[PDB]
């Protein structure tokens, strides 16, 4: 409906940098997201056996969860310098190839981002935007259309 | 070691490190001077731009490099966000260690000379900067990192 | 359609949001943003910009004129709270635009529509109509002599 | 020479000590008073903006100006080829006029003079130093 | 509501304008700066001197002009103080238009010029002045005054 | 009892700038001499019909009463300064020439100023010099002695 | 009978009544009725006033005496909170009086009447008790050596 | 020359910078200690009220005298027979001190020097440099 | 004479004297200002230096004179700590009166020349001296232990 | 248990210090010690008829224990300096010889002071200290061992 | 000459001006800064504790030592065996040193003003005066 | 066993009992008694204070040293809170040791054990852990290259 272009990659910069926060306010965030992820694809969980999925206060949990939003900094952080989001999208690529994660849960993931995003900023978030842009960058990550 | 990066030391280090993301060009700061910290490491430690082959240190400005700079900076302020958690501090610095355990030739030597730089190099960009408080917290982060090697 | 100390109190924090990092990055972005809007609704306005190097968008002599105007926007804004300061200061702008020959009272209207397009895509909660009566008000000032 | 982390320092050092509406012409006030008194003389090229009253709105205008033009070879601290092309409209702007190389010294001493007030002990002179001479070399 | 003499707008020129009258000679200021307005008005166009023959403008400073100028100054006292009424306002600024209506001569280009002086003077007399808030409150009155010219 | 002279006149002008206020409080304050003067002199209602004086709460009864406290406001800001007090009283007198004013409601004015004036300040105010000056004030108004 | 720390307190808040305005009127007003009451209580003391004009009190000369001894007064009420600058200054208008020969204790006492019988007609809630303690201390000093 | 909106300018901004018991007590020390930084030879002149020690209660009266004059200057600046006769008396008080007329210049810069802090940037320099002028300018 | 170091003027005495000892080392301070105070007053009454006899003033630098000095300075502190208590106060400097009293030479004159020297030291050793209210309560103090001699 | 040494002289002249306070807190303090005494040695009241010890709060008697609190201010802070504390201890040994008070008394006036110290200062002080320094100013006037 | 009152008036003052952790290097920074703007010659000896730039730790540090070194001396005014021992210490700590005995005249002028700005008009400039130039004297 | 931001904030606490007044008995006393402490527990050390006078105690030469040492300590507490200030003025205070032959790290542990000793008996309240963790921190820089 929209596409991940200057303008809505500066506003997701913004509106990520405010919804983002620090210390127990990104763990609970990064937790928040999950929640949502697991509430659309419970069937996720068994993925994330190795790092504690069954409980998502569990410390090694928090830790890949914060990891996660790691990655997700970065690839936000440069939606406008396309040639290193490129390469920060390709390690991430290796990192998700051989598990098979099918679209069906990189898009509850989305929702969970916009969902929580949302809570955090009230009205000030543009939905179209951010869905545009996390679009593109889990094209990256997928590798797929 | 209560005293060793205690409740209001890593609470100082917390907030002396945010003020570097005042503004949304962050990834700009980060790129620069993570770029910067491990061109000086490799300077320091000719060994070490072998060890970042891969990553492309030769081309420090290359989109390859910037992305592993912005990963390692990233990385530092995942342990920096979770110092008030211990718990899962260690279980993040716990899955850092592997992740360099797996890499030939880093080693412990590499990351006593980064906590030098760091220490350098971090009141050059912070003009409110306890150099006690960073201190004992990044030898903890730096030692928990550097274990498996 | 006058520009009341609510509206320039509102513009004041809409600014903040806009106007962050101290580099030009989003400052460089944005305003190149609002005139590709102005050259897709003006296209003829984009001749008088030879001098500055439109025709190499990415040359630096263009990406800061386009800093200048983002600055110069930015030194408006800071001046809202100091009007007779304001007032001075917006006849200068004036001046250096009546010397540029083809610059017009119309190309002023458009890069007010291109504002008033841009501004809501780079942030959400934008108060556009507190923007557009003030943006007018300075705008009136600095074309008034403009066509 | 001002590296990446001294830049950045300016960079951060000048967000607070600029500030934003009125706080900005009261820096301006303050360091332009601070300037001419030291040397009078600087009033001379100043005619058309009321050099002789730095409290009219017209200096003001002036002064606001200058602080903007400050702001913008700051930030631009980082974009060399931005930076070039910056300084070198600015010494346009400055070239036809009777000015002593040396006022831009002057206008130095006295910026990091009010800075040092402002920021206090924080104040990161060396950075300040070696990155604002650079900008000050490309206009004098 | 209603962004032209804003709530705010006719609360800063309601503040701005009582400063002038701190202390307790305000006579004295009343005069000076009226005479000074009108004298400057007449100055501007010429035939406002014939318009205030009746007053005495011929002599300045005289008690017939005096008086005058007390009362154009309360006049607009009047309704900078009822800023926070506008019905009120209302009533007064049409009496006021009714007052004018009835003297030959005067003109809207008048309260024009008025305006202009009275721009330029205020600045001159209160060291904090809105300009903005000013030009749009004084706009409304002036208006109101001279409709019925 | 006392006469309208330089230190009554001096202190008369003090009060008057002390109570007289600014915004909603003079309003307030020219409407509690208007219903002060008509609870003595009912009769005197019906002279400001024209103003709407049967409701003292109606902006254009306000706008009238601002309007002779504005008359009032010069006269005792230049008791000091005879010649255009006179003046000023002339042009006062001129505008009620005319009407059918009896002294009785002069007085009952007077009355009503000085007692809304003893409220707004309290103790702090000289009723014989305030009584003096009001005399004074309304005895070139009517013309009479 | 001793200036007390509240009475001079006291004198403060008066004296933001009687001292107003920027103006003169209101201090050579004050100040003239004040002298008015010591020439009819001791008409002799008029005889010192010769050359700053008595003789032509709107004169101009004798007005600005007049406010010249509003002002020592104002100067005065103004360091009741800075004792030792008083002390000093005190002995400094001292010596201005013991320079006019035919100045003594006696014209002081009358002119301290004069404030006391003129202030509370200028102002209401005067605490003249509190006044007269201390204009009383104030004169000691300054006629100590008049008689 | 002092029009009408100008000396009222100045009595209201006079009123707050002046200010009252103590305040007066700090603005005419730092008054006189940045005109005798400024110029050393004139303690000269105030050998009688301790000029070498600003601090002490002597040369605070004698601060609070300067003060408490230019007060009735500046409030006589629309009455010009009361103003003319004030500024020979000031100057009777002065004439016969070995006092160079450019003290009084360099009173009047540190004056709108010491007022430019206290009223910011509102001060109204214009104003007071006419209007003050003339009353310098009757008693130097 | 109620306006006669009256309830603020003892407020002002006390907590502008409570300054001297702000820190420790009191006794240091009482010793050389009363030491200083009685040396003072011997030089400019001589027949004083007998009176002091028994403490040695001829030493004053001694052990005895010291201890005397301190006797002295705890009997003036005793005074203006119990301002805020006139009966108590009355008690105290009544006991002071006998205790001068009993001694031969002790003379009013002794008691005005004391407060003269007193009001003149003070402000030299405090930066925060109301000459006023110090006056008035120093001389009900100085009356009230001299009115047996 | 300890003796008053240097170490210990420094502490309680400090602890005093904290402890003496000024007006209306040094009233208190010093009934509070008289009344301590009393409670442990009703006895002793006896002594103190001439100066109203029936009643603490007498104005006679508040003068009398601040005079007696002044007295061991000295002593106190000249404990670093002996000559000097001599000099005082000698002073209040005459006041005291001729008086028949026991040990006993000295011993409860002592118990009073440090309780009283100990409540002013709740934790911080030193009970050894205060007891062999209190102790070495009694026995200089007590003039006894 | 400083007498028993005026040592005591200093003392009392400098713990009040001196200040605690950051108001001393605030002070201590404000002061050398006062003093170097006034007289560039004074860097040239401050050459191994980088005089060039204040602001720096290094310089931050001297600036504590020096403060240190006068609070030793303010404590000992009244104890002449150890004002002599302290004085003849810190002149063999500056006597091997181009130091022109006038640098520590500058430095009291500029004491004096840093430290009236900070007690204001209750600065007993006096007693400073005399008893600071007794130290300045002891290590000129 | 680091000096944590808790403890530097206790320290400075502890710090305002012992370095009270501003005369020099209760430092020199203190600091003498630490010393004294030091001599008993390593007597080779007294050695080396010969020409600041240890001969004569009480001479003022000796005395002023005991205050320069305790208005060093009392720079380095003043200090713990502008860690790079206090980082650099370390390596001085080192400087001044190291040229000084006889000083070694054992004597500076004495010290410690002297401090951890006496500081405890001037004042109550006392927190030693804190004192010694932060103590032994600031030694262990003075002392880097001392044995
Ligand atoms: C927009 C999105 C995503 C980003 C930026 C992202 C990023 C990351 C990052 C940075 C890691 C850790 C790399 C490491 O240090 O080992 C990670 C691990 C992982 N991710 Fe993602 N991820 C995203 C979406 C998903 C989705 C949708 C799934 C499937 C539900 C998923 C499944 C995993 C799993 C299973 C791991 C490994 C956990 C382990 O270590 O045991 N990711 N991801
Ligand atoms: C404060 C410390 C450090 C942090 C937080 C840190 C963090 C990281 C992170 C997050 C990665 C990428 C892991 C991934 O593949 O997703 C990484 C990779 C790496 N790090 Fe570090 N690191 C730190 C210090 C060092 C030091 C001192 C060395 C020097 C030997 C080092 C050598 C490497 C190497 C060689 C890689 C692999 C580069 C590649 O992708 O080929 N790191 N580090
Ligand atoms: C809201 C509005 C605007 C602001 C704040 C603004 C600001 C500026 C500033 C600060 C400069 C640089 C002046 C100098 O230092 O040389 C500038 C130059 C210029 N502007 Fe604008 N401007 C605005 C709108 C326009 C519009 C609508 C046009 C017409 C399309 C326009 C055309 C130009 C041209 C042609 C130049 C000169 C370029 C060159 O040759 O260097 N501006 N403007
Ligand atoms: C902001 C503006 C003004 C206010 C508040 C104002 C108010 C007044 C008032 C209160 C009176 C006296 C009414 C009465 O009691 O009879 C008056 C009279 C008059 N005004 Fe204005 N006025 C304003 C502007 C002007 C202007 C611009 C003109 C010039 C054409 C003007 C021309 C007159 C004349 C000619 C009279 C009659 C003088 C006479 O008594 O013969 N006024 N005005
Ligand atoms: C001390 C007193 C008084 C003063 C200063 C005073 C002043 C005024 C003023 C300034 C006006 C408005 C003139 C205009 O602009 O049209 C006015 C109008 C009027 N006054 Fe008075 N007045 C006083 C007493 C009275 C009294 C006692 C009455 C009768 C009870 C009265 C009856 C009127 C009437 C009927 C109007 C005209 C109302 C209308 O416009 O319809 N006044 N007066
Ligand atoms: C503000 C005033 C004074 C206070 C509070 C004061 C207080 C005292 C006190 C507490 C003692 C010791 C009493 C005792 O315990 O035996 C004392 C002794 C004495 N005082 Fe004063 N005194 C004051 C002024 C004077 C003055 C002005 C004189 C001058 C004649 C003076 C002469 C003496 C003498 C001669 C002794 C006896 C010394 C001895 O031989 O021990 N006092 N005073
Ligand atoms: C350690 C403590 C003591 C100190 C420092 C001390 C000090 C004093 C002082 C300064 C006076 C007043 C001398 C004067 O100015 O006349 C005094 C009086 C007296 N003391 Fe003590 N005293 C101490 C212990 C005691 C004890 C234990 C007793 C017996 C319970 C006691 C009984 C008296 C009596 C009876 C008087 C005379 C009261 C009067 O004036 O009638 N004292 N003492």
């Amino acid at each position: 409906k929209k596409q991940c272009g200057v303008l809505e990659g500066l506003k997701v910069k913004s509106e990520w940098g405010r919804a983002y926060g620090s210390g127990h306010d990104r763990e609970a965030f990064s937790q928040a997201i999950w929640r949502a992820t697991f509430a659309q694809v419970p069937e996720s969980r068994s993925l994330f056996k190795r790092v504690h999925g069954d409980d998502t206060s569990h410390p090694a949990f928090i830790a890949h969860a914060d990891r996660v939003l790691g990655g997700l900094d970065i690839a936000i952080s440069t939606l406008d310098q396309p040639a290193t989001l490129k390469e920060e999208l390709d390690h991430l690529q290796v990192q998700h190839e051989g598990r098979k994660i099918p679209d069906n849960y990189f898009d509850a993931f989305k929702t969970a981002i916009l969902h929580v995003v949302a809570a955090q900023l009230g009205r000030c978030y543009d939905r179209e935007a951010w869905d545009a842009c996390i679009d593109h960058i889990e094209d990256g990550i997928k590798g797929h259309h | 070691h209560e005293h060793c990066c205690s409740e209001e030391d890593h609470r100082i280090v917390q907030k002396q490190w945010d003020i570097l993301w005042r503004d949304t060009e962050s990834s700009k700061i980060k790129i620069g001077f993570g770029r910067l910290l491990l061109t000086k490491l490799a300077k320091d430690i000719p060994e070490v731009n072998d060890l970042f082959k891969r990553v492309d240190i030769e081309h420090a400005e290359g989109p390859k490099f910037s992305a592993h700079a912005l990963r390692i900076l990233n990385g530092l302020d995942l342990a920096i966000n979770l110092l008030d958690d211990p718990p899962a501090l260690d279980a993040a610095l716990d899955h850092l260690a592997h992740q360099h355990e797996v890499r030939e030739g880093v080693q412990k030597a590499h990351f006593k000379k980064f906590g030098e730089i760091l220490a350098t190099g971090l009141p050059q960009v912070l003009d409110d900067y306890d150099a006690l408080a960073w201190k004992s917290c990044l030898k903890g982060i730096l030692t928990k990192i550097s274990s498996r090697l | 359609d006058c520009c009341s100390y609510e509206d320039r109190r509102e513009i004041r924090h809409i600014w903040d949001d806009v106007w962050s990092s101290s580099f030009t990055d989003r400052r460089v972005a944005i305003v190149r943003a609002v005139f590709d809007d102005l050259f897709k609704h003006y296209p003829t306005s984009k001749a008088l910009f030879e001098r500055v190097k439109i025709d190499e968008p990415e040359s630096g002599e263009f990406k800061s004129h386009l800093v200048r105007v983002a600055n110069g926007l930015k030194l408006l804004i800071n001046l809202l709270d100091d009007t007779l300061v304001l007032q001075s200061h917006l006849g200068h702008l004036a001046d250096q635009h009546i010397q540029r020959k083809g610059v017009t009272k119309e190309y002023f209207r458009g890069i007010g529509e291109a504002f008033a397009r841009v501004l809501p895509q780079v942030l959400s909660c934008f108060n556009v109509d507190a923007w557009n009566r003030c943006f007018h008000r300075l705008v009136a000032r600095i074309a008034k002599d403009l066509p | 020479e001002c590296l990446v982390t001294e830049s950045l320092k300016v960079k951060l050092q000048w967000a607070s000590a600029f500030g934003h509406a009125h706080e900005r012409v009261a820096f301006g006030l303050e360091l332009w008073r601070d300037i001419i008194d030291d040397h009078p003389e600087i009033k001379a090229p100043f005619s058309r903006v009321r050099g002789d009253n730095i409290y009219s709105p017209e200096f003001g205008a002036h002064s606001q100006r200058v602080l903007s033009g400050l702001d913008i070879t700051i930030s631009m601290l980082d974009t060399p080829d931005m930076l070039a092309a910056q300084l070198a409209h600015l010494k346009v702007q400055h070239v036809e006029r009777n000015l002593k190389p040396e006022f831009f010294d002057i206008f130095l001493k006295h910026l990091l003079h009010v800075l040092g007030d402002r920021l206090g002990t924080h104040f990161d002179f060396g950075a300040w130093h070696d990155c604002v001479d650079q900008i000050i070399d490309g206009i004098k």
